[PDB]
Formats: structure tokens, sequence, C-alpha cells
């Protein structure tokens, strides 16, 4: 009711992984 | 010229930002590896070095900005969510405004940076009182409304391809949890304390 969130979600661990290697 | 509001939305912002990175590097939801200390508040901070991770960020606070700045935020909510998609803990910033004021940029403007400095400081070391996280938690920012958020759910819409929605009762419910005080500040243009939810059990 009065609490918002973003409909989108940030990237995952997974993602953030794939950058580094 | 009652610019009170636009300064505490900017500095909350800018701190909120330095928060969001630090919690996710202190709560180890991404490898130590995509963080790079950078100087903030005069302290040593862990910040993202990856672009889509500080875009989103960056987007979500940039989207709160107008509502600080109306002062229709009551809390902005870090959360840990598990596997599961239920959170797993909770990082609380509870916010007051005092009524408008005309704010002058010399001594305040300073103030208000130290103060902010100790809940960074706090925030460093929380890994010292919360039991690990069980792997797979992401994160997501809740903002608390002090009216229903339906009225605002138009103003938070500040960004096009960043839409926001009202929670879920999931999203937000614990069982109990355990409470930890970090810190409460108080000044001029603004009253802030930040605490933590920690899931009992984290198994």
């Amino acid at each position: 009711a009065n609490i918002l969130k973003p409909l989108m979600s940030p990237p995952s661990r997974e993602e953030i992984m794939a950058t580094l290697l | 010229d009652l610019n009170s509001a636009q300064v505490v939305a900017d500095v909350l912002s800018e701190f909120l930002e330095v928060a969001v990175h630090l919690i996710l590097y202190v709560r180890e939801v991404y490898p130590v590896g995509i963080f790079q200390k950078r100087k903030k508040y005069n302290v040593p901070v862990q910040m993202s070095c990856h672009p889509e991770l500080n875009q989103y960020i960056q987007d979500t606070l940039h989207c709160v900005k107008p509502l600080l700045e109306k002062n229709d935020v009551e809390k902005v909510v870090v959360v840990i969510l598990d596997k599961e998609h239920r959170p797993v803990e909770k990082f609380v910033f509870e916010i007051t405004q005092p009524p408008l004021l005309s704010i002058n940029s010399d001594s305040l403007l300073s103030h208000v940076e130290q103060l902010l400095r100790a809940f960074i400081l706090k925030i460093s070391k929380v890994d010292k009182v919360l039991d690990h996280n069980p792997p797979g938690c992401t994160f997501t920012v809740l903002v608390h409304t002090r009216e229903a958020a339906t009225r605002n759910m138009e103003k938070i819409q500040v960004i096009k391809d960043f839409p926001w929605i009202l929670a879920d009762e999931q999203d937000v419910h614990m069982h109990d949890p355990r409470l930890i005080p970090l810190k409460t500040m108080t000044s001029d243009i603004l009253k802030m304390q930040l605490y933590v939810e920690e899931r009992a059990h984290k198994n």
C-alpha cells in the first residue's frame, strides 16, 4: 500500500561473475 | 528560499548510493572482485566497478529524490533476499525532515556530512555482529511513503524504462527478527536512524 519497489531486478551475482571472468 | 528539502534530497541521494554499495560489499551479495576502494565522506569505502549494477543503483535513488524533496519518504530500506525471494536482512533508514528553511551552503552542509560519516563507519563493521547470509541472495530497495504509495506511485515514475511498483507482503515480512541499531543522527535539515533487521536463523 505505502511501500514501493523497483520493477526491474539488479544484475545477478552470476552476471557479475561472468564479467569478472 | 526554502531550499531545505532540495538540499536534503541531494545529500541523501548521494549518501544512500554510497550506503547501498557498501552494504552489498559487507554482506557479500557480490564478490569482492567487483569492488574498488574509493574515498567518500573522508573515509575508505568500497564501490562496485560494474556499470549495469552502478546504473541500477543510480536509477533507483534518482527516482527517490523527488519524493524526498516533497518529504513523502518515511523509510528507505535496502533488503537482502534469499533464493526463495524472502527477506534475510533489512537495512532500515528511517527519515524525518524538519519544517522547510533557507539554508546557506557553509558549515551546515559539512556538519551533516560529518554526521553521515558515522553511518558509513557502522555499516562497514556490521559483518562483525551479523551471521553470514546463505548463498544465492539478491537485493532490492524499498521506499516507505508517509501516505498511500498509490498517490506517490506516479511521482516516483521519474525514469522511463525503470518503473516502480507496490511491494508485496512477503517482500517485507520477517519472523521476529533480530534488531540491531547502528546509528541515529539529528540536524537542522535531517533526522535519521539506521538499524538492521536480521533473520533469526539463516541456516
